[PDB]
RNA sequence: GUGGGAGAGGGUGGUGGAAUUCCCGGAGUAGCGGUGAAAUGCGCAGAUACCGGGAGGAACGCCGAUGGCGAAGGCAGCCACCUGGUCCACCCGUGACGCUGAGGCGCGAAAGCGUGGGGAGCAAACCGGAUUAGAUACCCGGGUAGUCCACGCCCUAAACGAUGCGCGCUAGGUCUCUGGGUCUCCUGGGGGCCGAAGCUAACGCGUUAAGCGCGCCGCCUGGGGAGUACGGCCGCAAGGC
């Protein structure tokens, strides 16, 4: 699954400052974690469609938070995209 | 009938999650192996459906009967 | 790491060397699948509510262990390879839920 | 050549007939009778009178093997299984128990159309 | 974000007992079966009923609900693993990041198609027995595709709450599932029934609107001809849009 220790690592990685949990950066991090997990599980289990929908949803949320970020702070969006390898 | 006396009244404090404990559990099924209706056990929906799952575990363990024969008749 | 209860039921007609051998081999199965053994309750020969391998009784071993999840099923399957073992039921541990208290 | 004297008496009762099979405490049949065994031919076989005659003829042929007491098992529900019980009640056999073994599946097979609205 | 939760939500692997069918063995004898009544059928190569053993497929009694989960189709033995959605409490983080959504892509009961397995019960077609004036039917005895699995197609439906999605507002009572609380009762979140105001042609609907508003999408414009014809697209086909 995803253990709390792991999730913590990614938050305490991606926070803007000590104490930040819900900022855009951290969210797109977590979202991406979860996504990469889910597509690993969907490489096998090609038959599991009901989870796959959930991943479509996850993906869409990711892309939206990104659309926002890039509307505000293009250099920080460059940052995120460099870190998680997304959009390319 | 069937509202006469209810099971959970008689029994004291007990683990509903224990499949290993026969003596508590055997109370909750009928003359046949059948798990008893709510009115007869008098448990909440949650309780009932938990007892189900632990009874079925106990069954697979060979502890409680899957079914019995009806005497009298 | 997670907490499971391993339910093993053996044949009641075993002599002592045979019993100690089986438990030796179940021990080895646990050791070699990476499971730490927290507790054991051995109840023993007890009347089944229906025949198992056309046997009116059954021999009851209970373990409480903690092992890596990815291996669980393998371990369980290992325990069934043995001839003298009749049921093996392996359940994840969950704290009591007690009605009427 | 038996000398059985205590046994099992099975009543298999459907909508179309009855069969009493009387056997030994191991379960091997000592004798059996039925609706058609007694004279009856058509539908009249699922008639409680016929069920009486059958269970009775059975108990007769049974005391011929020198049987005294028996334990009844009843499979099936349908006209006059009870009348077969009543035949055996006093047929001249002391009946120790009565049971109901009528099988039911946990839904294995798909019943014929006649029997549908189930599985 | 953190802390709890319920659940037949999905996928993979494993195991359980009941039941049917067949086979092997013991005992036993003249029928069993089936209907309104019968006949075909099976049975002295020993059935039916009965006890013991084996094999194999399929489905999960009780619990089971007026219950629950899911976007829908749909989901029910038990266990573990992988995994989706959702609800509550705290009021901690970000700071309008929101809604809808023509195209597109994906899912999509059943039947059906392809290749390879599997095949117990049931069962179109078929073969028979009855019934009837006839009976291509209803009833009875058989039985193939099929129903099951893997992969790939097909894309329909009374795919129904015949009720598009989202947010705000407008009496209550009652029953219920699942959280939290100062646990009678209050308070979130689902499922039902009765009903204020209102709406409605009526029936009905009525904080789970069919009320009062706003945003956006789909769609309608007399019946038959007709979901036909022509054309295009998709499909191996059947056929679909
Ligand atoms: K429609
Ligand atoms: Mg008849
Ligand atoms: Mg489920
Ligand atoms: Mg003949
Ligand atoms: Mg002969
Ligand atoms: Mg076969
Ligand atoms: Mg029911
Ligand atoms: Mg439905
Ligand atoms: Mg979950
Ligand atoms: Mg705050
Ligand atoms: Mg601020
Ligand atoms: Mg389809
Ligand atoms: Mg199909
Ligand atoms: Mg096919
Ligand atoms: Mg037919
Ligand atoms: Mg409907
Ligand atoms: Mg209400
Ligand atoms: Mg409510
Ligand atoms: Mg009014
Ligand atoms: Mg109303
Ligand atoms: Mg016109
Ligand atoms: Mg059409």
């Amino acid at each position: 699954p995803i253990t709390k220790e792991e999730k913590q690592k990614v938050i305490q990685e991606f926070a803007r400052f000590p104490g930040d949990t819900g900022s855009t950066e951290v969210q797109v991090a977590l979202l991406t974690l979860r996504i990469n997990r889910l597509s690993e599980h969907l490489k096998v289990h090609k038959k599991d469609h009901h989870s796959h929908r959930g991943l479509l949803m996850m993906v869409g949320q990711r892309r939206r938070l990104l659309r926002y970020l890039q509307r505000e702070d293009p250099e920080r969006y460059r940052a995120l995209i460099e870190k998680l390898g997304i959009r390319g | 009938p069937s509202r006469k006396a209810k099971v959970k009244a008689t029994l004291g404090e007990f683990d509903l999650r224990d499949y290993r404990n026969v003596e508590v559990l055997k109370r909750f099924l009928s003359e046949t192996g059948k798990i008893l209706p709510r009115r007869r056990t008098g448990l909440s929906a949650k309780e009932q459906r938990i007892l189900a799952k632990t009874i079925k575990r106990a069954r697979i363990l060979g502890l409680l009967p899957f079914t019995e024969k009806l005497v009298r008749k | 790491m997670r907490r499971y209860e391993v339910n093993i039921v053996l044949n009641p007609n075993l002599d002592q060397s045979q019993l100690a051998l089986e438990k030796e081999i179940i021990q080895r199965a646990l050791e070699n699948y990476g499971a730490r053994v927290e507790k054991v309750e051995e109840l023993g020969l007890r009347r089944l509510a229906y025949p198992i391998a056309k046997d009116p009784q059954g021999y009851f071993l209970w373990y409480q262990v903690e092992m890596p999840e990815d291996r669980v099923n393998d371990l369980a399957r290992e325990l069934r390879i043995r001839d003298n073992v009749r049921r093996v039921m392996v359940v994840k541990s969950q704290e009591p839920f007690l009605a009427n208290a | 050549k038996r000398q059985v004297a205590s046994g099992r008496a099975y009543i298999h009762a459907s909508y179309n007939n009855t069969i009493v099979t009387i056997t030994d405490p191991d379960g091997n049949p000592i004798t059996w009778s039925s609706g058609g065994v007694i004279g009856y031919k058509g539908s009249r076989k699922g008639t409680p009178y016929a069920a009486q005659l059958a269970a009775l003829d059975a108990a007769k042929k049974a005391m011929a093997y020198g049987m005294q007491s028996v334990d009844v098992i009843v499979r099936g529900t349908g006209a006059g299984r009870e009348q077969a019980i009543r035949a055996l009640q006093a047929s001249g056999l002391q009946v120790k128990s009565i049971v109901d073994d009528t099988p039911v599946p946990h839904n294995g097979c798909r019943p014929k159309k006649k029997f549908r609205k189930a599985s």
